[PDB]
């Protein structure tokens, strides 16, 4: 049974991995590095191929079309044969290794799939699996259309608001045909050619479009707004949060300020934050569907004391902490190292001997067979063996050092709370283990495909060998410089192939960033919930001073005015005054500067007095009314009362001092920093922001435990990094010097003009540069010489900003194998570790609103119950019959093709914004003329509706009201355009086309639900966004006083600095998106001799503050990026399951609701919205389809439905919502959909209806299809 | 007598603008043509590759005057490349509160001259160890970013004079003169 034996089946899956490893070594560069690879890969491919062809013939010829795996195997043996036929030519004189024929090796790596073969009956039936997969596929397709709408919207806007970024400042000596690196400014910069419309170059310089000076598109670069094709590409790269601030600064220099500030900030808020959270919500609802489907589918005797005692456990734990701090403490110190037999090695051998003795005592006292069965003891054996190897003289400080630093893992037994949290969040290893394995297998297959696609270019590096390709694909996955990886390929592969590689990188980046990262979020959230049976069990089992008091507690002041009275009644009159004087004080502080302080300017000091004069009266009144802390109504209730009296004290102390000079590192400088806390009292005064702060701090214990895990990860990689890298990672400034004995004298250094704008040199020309001393130095942003420097470098790497600079510098200056350190830390910390905060914040948010305790069935029911409350009957009037003309116009305007041709015409008009609508280019005249023709077509379509139905009925629909308004603006633009022919009429033409382009979100049903999801999420998140802005003000005011005079540096420049509160706010928004915050921090850390100190005045010196920058930046990035922004994810995840809906035979769907609306709107003709009970028996006969109550067979359901509505109002009449809520309760499995409180009330009502209908059917004798499926279940149970 | 200041002879001293007019004489004070703080006295007292002191005053080894004029010329050519880079640095009016590009090009000129002539200076009232001009440049000049191509410069500027805790200003004190306005 050659085929059938299980012993060959394991071999035939393991050897698939070897067939991937061989094709990862077929490359011209790895063959010229290692010639024997070309011979061993051929024989290793040949004898492998025999095994796969041997099963392929035997399974068809002896044991044997429709089986997908049989045709897959057949295609894969053909891939091996054509690979061998190519290789036996390429090794001969036939063809070389740099030929493009190697592209016939790109389908081979897909044999990675055979190695697994785990695709049959994984706990669930096929049909049940395909129901999950199709349901998630339609959700993903819906969000892809939604994304494409946004990408095209910002595309047509970018074309119209911005154009070509080609007006660089140039030294005038440049003639048209000689543009070179020496003709540019050194801090390379754009201008506006129009005066006052942007930046303009200083004397001795001028600006002109470098493309007209003979530069080509690949020399300028691909990023610009010249057409919708390039504009959609720049919109995508900007929406990825990768170099978006550089596009913003280029736009600020070339064009007006306001349009750049509006466009790029709103692009980030929508397309980066709010839209990506919808892809996260779709994958979370996919995990919710899975639980639905899983839930629905069903001497030696001292061993007794010495091993157990708290003394022995605490002694080993303190010896482990002592060993770890001793091991990490070996900082640089100097250039003297003697590591064959030295200090820090004797300690390590002594502690290694102690842990050997500990392990052997446990093994003796417990017995080896009883010891080895524990998972902790298996791990401690691995460390006891690995550190016994590490402390051998030839292996000390080698790659065995991981077994040394992993000793800190044992320390987790310190508190049961951290153990329980670890076991909770990582959960059953099977969920996270399969996802990290899938992530690795995907990345390995994709790097093998990119390798065989690009390795022969010979003008492109980074794809020449498998490790280079792997680093390139991993860099694209991690979101860092991914666009630079793509551009390096685009400018090397050539213009004929640039579109093909562009869509390849875009498709990989889409999947790797939208699906893979959201799967980690969904897995960690699914672990943080209870199991559905455990929450079911929990639910089942749980069942004159009185004048001052009157002054303090002052009284407050249809529906439109009631909402205003509610607002006015929000706080006491005194707290409204305190909100007002706090806000005017922050507005005064907005005008402060290092060159304009309140201490020297009475105009700003007026607000400083008013704040203290009002707040002293406030605190005195509240103290005289209710006391300090002696009663539950007193003023010092909690931290809010403590914060306000502290703010009052620092404010009063500053106002009575007003120090006329202030040194840069002084108590007066600290008091001026503490004065910037005033915006914080607005959180206390406004009760919605008190709620936001208390709901945020509900998670503090969980957030703290995640911080302890991340600090533990940073500490082991820092300890390893100090032991491996101290004194290395340092070299000469001169690229041509390889030894420290040669780092003397001076050399010519080449200055950075720009990393973009890739010009070629003329054959004899030098780059711009000057003469400089050569020295042996660390990099200025990370040095790896002590634990503090190592942990600071790892904290910066953890945020994924500059991590590529750290990677390349380790590879270059230490060695290639040390790449593993930085890649593993980025996977553990950035991919897994920071996702623990995302999970904890969203889980605690759902616990605050109580939905964490509900079953997925109950959550769906609650989201249906609100969706049916939001629902209304249709505004559409019935068709007229008094004349034939309005009757045929009603038919015509309702045809199912007419709706689609009108939707297509909106896209057809939107395409006229493909290129800038200026006034000088004659192509503007056809485009504007065509928009007039479209405008008349839409005037006619509005007329067809106005003659199909009454104008009074037409105007009830919001869509009709909006499309009428846009069409009125259209015909107004048409007459104005022909009257004036000016640039403002072309601008108004572009505006009305953009206004009409938004109409398609009212016509496509899934696009409407996704737009509503985002629009309501902006309303829901308002106080969270205001809370973040109050923190931006506190940090901006602190940054102006702390860094306002800092000398320009790596990133601190004219575009980014703290010279005013406005410039501080835009610099903080850069840091919120994360764009190079650490380069800026290292500029703000500057001290002598890089800056000029002053003895007693902070506005005189241009130095920074070292400890100030470390506290100011790290705190800002943690509280905003790791914590606050994750509430905006929770808000989108809340609203997506509410507003989005799909077809599902468990609930009342939007198809059922539309069918019910159409049938309601033929019984309620007069549109009163409330029907007499006499017509309910008629209404529930017309409901054919999935709502069908059959008159026959289902007579008891018919009588129930009639009697329920007749009982509800004791006859009379019935609203739309009462019939609709009867339909929902009569079409769900109430025994799992309802909560245990409302379930008893329903069942009691329905039992009363059973008794009454039984009484009526007795009395009338004595005198002489989801609804019916659910009725059958109920009748069967009762 | 005075520092070079302004004028070809009014300061009771001149510059060696020509090779041949100094075969003999008696008092050494002729200043250079670009590195104006250095006279022939401290130059011949220092180190010259072709020949040394005394054979100068005795014609026979005058070839050293042309060697100093050649060094003075190379020091000027390297200075031009710096001040054209500084001219093309468009943020020279705003990068610092106390610094000015005038101060920068003074202290960088003094640094280039102390690189080409490592000789001591004296009798100018104001003296300073020549290694201080590295710290003047790193304090008073712009942050110019080097071209990351082969070497990745991880945030360091083009001009720096110290690394890995090496000793500096170690009392070697090559006495230079304080040739700066502030
Ligand atoms: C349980 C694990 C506890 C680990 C505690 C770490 C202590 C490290 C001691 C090593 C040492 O003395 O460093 C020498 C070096 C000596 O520095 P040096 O020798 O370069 O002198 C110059 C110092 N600078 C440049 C900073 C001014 O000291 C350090 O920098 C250590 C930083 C102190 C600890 C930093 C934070 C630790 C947080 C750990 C969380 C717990
Ligand atoms: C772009 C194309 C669109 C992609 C659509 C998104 C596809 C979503 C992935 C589908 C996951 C189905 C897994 C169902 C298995 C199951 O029953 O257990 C859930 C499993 C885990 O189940 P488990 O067996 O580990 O345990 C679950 C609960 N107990 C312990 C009680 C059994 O979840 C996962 O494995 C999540 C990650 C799987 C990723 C591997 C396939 C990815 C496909 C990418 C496409
Ligand atoms: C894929 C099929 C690619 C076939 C094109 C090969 C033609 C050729 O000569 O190589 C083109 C060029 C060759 O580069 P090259 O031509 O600059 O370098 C060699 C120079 N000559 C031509 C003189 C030998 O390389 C490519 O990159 C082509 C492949 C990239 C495009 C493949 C993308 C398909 C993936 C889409 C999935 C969605
Ligand atoms: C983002 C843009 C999208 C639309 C945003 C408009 C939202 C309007 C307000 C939201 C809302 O529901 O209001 C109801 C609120 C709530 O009042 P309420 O308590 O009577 O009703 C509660 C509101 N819900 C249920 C939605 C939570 O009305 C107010 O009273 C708002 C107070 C006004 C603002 C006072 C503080 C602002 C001062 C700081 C400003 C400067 C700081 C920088
Ligand atoms: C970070 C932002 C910090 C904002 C300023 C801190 C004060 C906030 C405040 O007092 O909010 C009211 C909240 C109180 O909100 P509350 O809703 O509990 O207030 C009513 C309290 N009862 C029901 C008892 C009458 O103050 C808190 O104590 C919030 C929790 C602690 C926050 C600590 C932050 C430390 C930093
Ligand atoms: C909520 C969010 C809260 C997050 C809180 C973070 C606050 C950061 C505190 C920084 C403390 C710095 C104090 C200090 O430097 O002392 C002054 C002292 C005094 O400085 P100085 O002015 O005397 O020295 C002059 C400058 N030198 C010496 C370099 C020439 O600083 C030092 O000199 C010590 C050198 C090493 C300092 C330690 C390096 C940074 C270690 C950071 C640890 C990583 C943090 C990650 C947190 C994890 C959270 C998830
Ligand atoms: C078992 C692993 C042992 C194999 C060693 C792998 C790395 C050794 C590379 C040595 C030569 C380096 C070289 O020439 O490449 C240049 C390249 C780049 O150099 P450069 O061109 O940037 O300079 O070197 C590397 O990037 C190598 C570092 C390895 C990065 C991570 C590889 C992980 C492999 C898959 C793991 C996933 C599970
Ligand atoms: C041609 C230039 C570029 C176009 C390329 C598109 C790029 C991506 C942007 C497309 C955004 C969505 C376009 C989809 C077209 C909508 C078609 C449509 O509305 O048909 C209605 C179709 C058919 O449904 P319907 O039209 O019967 O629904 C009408 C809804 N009521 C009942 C309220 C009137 O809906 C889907
Ligand atoms: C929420 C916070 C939002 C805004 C806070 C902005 C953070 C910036 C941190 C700046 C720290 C640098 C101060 C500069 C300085 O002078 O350093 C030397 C300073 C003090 O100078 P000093 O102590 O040398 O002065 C000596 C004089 N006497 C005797 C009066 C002390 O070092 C420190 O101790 C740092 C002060 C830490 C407090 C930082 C303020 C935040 C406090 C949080 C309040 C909680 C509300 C929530
Ligand atoms: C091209 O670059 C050069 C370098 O600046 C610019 O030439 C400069 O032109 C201005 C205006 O003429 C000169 O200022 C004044 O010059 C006049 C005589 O030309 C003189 O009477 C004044 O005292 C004053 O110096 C400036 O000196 C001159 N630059 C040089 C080399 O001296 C030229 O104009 C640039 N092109 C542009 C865009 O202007
Ligand atoms: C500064 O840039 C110059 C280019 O002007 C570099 O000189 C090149 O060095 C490479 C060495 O890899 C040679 O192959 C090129 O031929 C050189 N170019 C020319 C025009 O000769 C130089 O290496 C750079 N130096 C520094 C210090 O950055
Ligand atoms: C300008 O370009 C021409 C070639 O088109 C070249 O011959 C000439 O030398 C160039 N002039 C300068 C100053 O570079
Ligand atoms: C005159 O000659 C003597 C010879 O020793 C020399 O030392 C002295 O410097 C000369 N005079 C002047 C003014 O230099």
């Amino acid at each position: 049974l050659w085929i059938n034996k299980p012993w060959v089946h394991s071999l035939l899956r393991i050897c698939a991995i070897i067939s991937v490893i061989s094709v990862c070594m077929n490359t011209p560069m790895t063959f010229e590095h290692y010639p024997p690879l070309q011979y061993v890969t051929f024989t290793l491919d040949t004898l492998l191929m025999f095994l796969y062809t041997a099963e392929m013939i035997a399974k068809m010829h002896i044991r044997g079309v429709k089986d997908r795996w049989c045709v897959f195997d057949g295609f894969m043996v053909f891939c091996l044969w054509v690979s061998l036929v190519l290789q036996v030519f390429e090794i001969a004189d036939i063809v070389d290794q740099m030929s493009p024929w190697g592209m016939l090796r790109i389908p081979r790596p897909l044999i990675m799939i055979r190695a697994f073969r785990i695709y049959f009956r994984f706990e669930l039936p096929r049909t049940r699996i395909t129901n999950i997969l199709k349901r998630s596929g339609e959700q993903i397709w819906s969000v892809s259309i939604f994304l494409l709408f946004f990408l095209l919207l910002y595309g047509i806007l970018g074309v119209q608001m911005f154009g070509t970024f080609t007006y660089h400042c140039v030294v005038n000596d440049t003639k048209p045909g000689n543009v070179t690196w020496n003709s540019l400014a050194i801090p390379d910069t754009h201008c506006s050619p129009e005066l006052e419309e942007g930046y303009q170059c200083p004397p001795g310089f001028k600006c002109m479009d470098l493309e007209d000076l003979g530069l080509s598109r690949q020399e300028l670069g691909y990023s610009g707004f010249n057409e919708i094709g390039t504009s959609i590409f720049t919109v995508y790269e900007a929406a990825s949060q990768e170099g978006w601030v550089f596009l913003m600064y280029r736009a600020i220099d070339s064009f007006p300020r306001w349009r750049s500030y509006f466009y790029f900030i709103t692009l980030i808020f929508f397309l980066a934050w709010l839209v990506k959270n919808v892809f996260i919500a779709v994958i979370i609802e996919t995990f919710a569907e899975i639980r639905v489907q899983f839930q629905q589918m069903w001497a030696p005797a001292c061993l007794q004391k010495m091993m157990r005692s708290s003394v022995f456990h605490m002694f080993i734990l303190s010896m482990v902490t002592v060993d770890v701090i001793v091991a990490a403490s070996n900082y640089y110190k100097g250039e003297n190292f003697r590591r064959q037999y030295d200090e820090f090695y004797l300690a390590e051998v002594a502690f290694t001997v102690l842990f050997d003795l500990e392990a052997l005592l446990k093994i003796w006292c417990l017995g080896f067979t009883g010891y080895i069965s524990s998972s902790l003891h298996k791990f401690e054996l691995l460390l006891v063996i690995g550190t016994t190897l590490h402390v051998y003289p030839d292996l000390y400080h080698s790659q065995f050092t991981y077994f040394q630093v992993l000793r800190v893992v044992r320390l987790i037994k310190i508190s049961p709370a951290l153990e329980d949290f670890v076991y909770k969040i990582f959960g059953p290893g099977k969920k996270l283990g399969s996802l990290v394995v899938f992530t690795a297998s995907l990345l390995i297959v994709m790097s093998a495909i990119s390798l065989q696609m690009f390795c022969f270019v010979e003008e492109l590096d980074r794809f020449t060998t498998f490790p280079r390709a792997f680093m390139s694909m991993f860099q694209i996955l991690t979101q860092e410089g991914w666009v630079d990886v793509m551009d390096q390929t685009l400018n090397a592969v050539g213009h004929m192939w640039a579109p093909v590689v562009a869509i390849y990188f875009i498709l990989y980046h889409l999947f790797a960033t939208l699906i893979l990262l959201s799967l980690f979020v969904a897995v960690i959230l699914d672990n943080l919930e209870l199991d559905e049976d455990l929450k079911k069990l929990k639910q089942l089992k749980q069942s004159f001073r009185n004048f001052c008091r009157v002054v303090v507690r002052a009284r407050f002041n249809n529906t439109k005015y009631h909402q205003l009275y509610d607002l006015l009644g929000l706080v006491t009159y005194l707290d409204w005054v305190m909100i007002i004087v706090t806000i005017c004080s922050c507005i005064s502080m907005m005008f402060e500067s290092p060159f304009r302080r309140v201490m020297h300017a009475p105009t700003l000091q007026i607000a400083e007095y008013v704040f203290v004069i009002f707040m002293s009266i406030e605190l005195n009144l509240k103290i005289m009314a209710d006391g300090l802390f002696f009663t539950p109504t007193a003023v010092i209730r909690d931290f809010g009362g403590v914060m306000d009296i502290f703010i009052y004290l620092v404010s009063l102390i500053f106002l009575c001092w007003m120090p006329q000079n202030v040194p840069a590192e002084s108590g007066a400088q600290l008091l001026m920093v503490l004065r910037c806390l005033r915006p914080l009292r607005i959180f206390k005064l406004v009760p919605q922001m008190r709620k936001v702060v208390r709901e945020l701090f509900s998670g503090f214990k969980e957030i703290f435990l995640v911080s302890i895990l991340l600090l533990t990860l940073m500490l082991v990689f820092a300890s390893f990094g100090v032991q491996l890298f101290a004194g290395k990672l340092a070299k000469c400034n001169d690229p041509n010097i390889i030894r420290r004995e040669d780092c003397n004298g001076i050399f010519r250094i080449n200055v950075s003009v720009s990393k973009n704008l890739n010009l070629k040199l003329r054959p004899g020309e030098k780059k711009p540069g000057f003469w400089v001393p050569r020295v042996w130095a660390n990099p200025r942003n990370f040095n790896f010489d002590n634990v503090g420097n190592a942990m600071l470098a790892l904290f910066e790497v953890l945020s994924l900003k500059g991590w590529v600079e750290v990677r390349d510098v380790i590879i270059h200056r230490v060695g290639p194998i040390h790449g593993i350190y930085i890649h593993v830390f980025v996977f553990l910390g950035c991919m897994i570790g920071l996702t623990l905060f995302v999970g904890v914040v969203i889980a605690n948010f759902n616990e605050n609103k109580g939905t964490a305790l509900l079953t997925v069935d109950q959550r769906r029911w609650e989201d249906l119950k609100s969706r049916l409350k939001i629902a209304q009957p249709l505004h559409l009037p019935p068709r007229p019959d008094n004349d034939g003309f309005r009757a045929k116009m009603y038919d015509i305007t309702q045809h199912p093709f007419f709706k689609r041709t009108i939707a297509l015409l909106v896209l057809a008009q939107s395409v006229l914004l493909s290129v800038k609508w200026d006034v000088e280019d004659p192509v503007t005249v056809p485009l504007a003329t065509m928009s007039v023709v479209f405008t008349f077509i839409f005037v006619l379509e509005v007329t067809m509706k106005i003659i199909a139905m009454s104008p009074a009925g037409f105007w009830q629909s919001r869509r009709n009201r909006y499309d009428l308004l846009v069409t009125s603006l259209g015909v107004v633009w048409v007459v104005l355009h022909f009257a004036l022919l000016n640039a403002y009429t072309y601008m108004m033409g572009a505006c009305v086309i953009v206004f009409r382009f938004f109409s398609i979100c009212g016509k496509h049903v899934t696009l409407k639900m996704l737009l509503l999801t985002v629009v309501v999420s902006m309303y829901k998140s308002f106080f969270i966004i205001v809370g973040m802005f109050l923190l931006l003000l506190c940090y901006a005011f602190a940054g102006v006083v702390l860094f306002g005079t800092v000398k320009y540096g790596e990133n601190i420049n004219r575009h980014a600095n703290f010279s005013s509160a406005g410039k501080a706010i835009t610099v903080l928004f850069r840091i919120v998106t994360g764009e190079d915050w650490n380069k800026i921090m290292h500029d703000c850390m500057v001290q002598p001799p890089f800056c000029t100190p002053d003895e007693f005045t902070y506005w005189a010196t241009d130095c920074g503050n070292y400890a100030g920058a470390l506290m100011y930046f790290c705190s800002f990035y943690v509280i905003i990026a790791y914590i606050m922004l994750n509430l905006l994810v929770a808000i989108i995840v809340e609203n997506f399951s509410l507003f989005y809906s799909t077809e599902e035979d468990q609930l009342l769907s939007y198809n059922d609701l539309r069918h019910f609306q159409i049938i309601w709107n033929m019984v309620d003709d007069k549109r009163e919205g409330v029907i007499p009970t006499f017509r309910v028996k008629f209404l529930l006969r017309l409901l054919r389809g999935r709502l069908e109550v059959d008159l026959d067979k289902d007579k008891l359901l018919f009588k129930h439905m009639c009697y329920e509505m007749e009982r509800l109002h004791n006859g009379g009449d019935v609203t739309f919502h009462d019939v609709l809520s009867m339909l929902s309760y009569r079409s769900v499995d109430i025994r799992k959909s309802l909560q245990l409180e409302e379930l008893l009330a329903r069942e009691q009502l329905e039992y009363t209806i059973e008794e009454e209908v039984a009484k009526q059917t007795i009395r009338m004798w004595l005198k002489k299809q989801s609804c019916s499926i659910i009725h059958s279940l109920r009748e069967s149970q009762q | 007598a005075r520092n070079w200041s302004r004028g070809a002879a009014g300061g009771d001293g001149q510059e060696v603008r020509s090779k041949h007019p100094t075969p003999l004489w008696n008092l050494s004070d002729f200043y250079l043509s670009f590195c104006n703080s250095y006279t022939l006295w401290e130059l011949f007292s220092g180190l010259s590759s072709p020949n040394t002191l005394n054979c100068s005053l005795d014609t026979t080894c005058r070839q050293c005057v042309e060697a100093y004029q050649d060094y003075d010329h190379h020091a000027q050519e390297k200075y031009e490349e710096f001040e054209s880079v500084l001219h093309k640095y468009l943020q020279s009016e705003e990068y610092s509160v106390k610094s000015c590009p005038e101060d920068c090009k003074i202290v960088y000129k003094a640094w280039l001259c102390s690189q080409y002539f490592e000789v001591t200076q004296f009798n100018c009232r104001k003296t300073i160890p020549c290694k201080q001009y590295c710290l003047e440049v790193q304090t008073r000049c712009p942050f110019i970013l080097p071209d990351n191509d082969e070497v990745i410069y991880g945030g360091l500027s083009s001009f720096i004079c110290t690394g890995l805790y090496e000793t500096f200003l170690t009392n070697d004190e090559p006495e230079c003169c304080d040739v700066r306005r502030e």
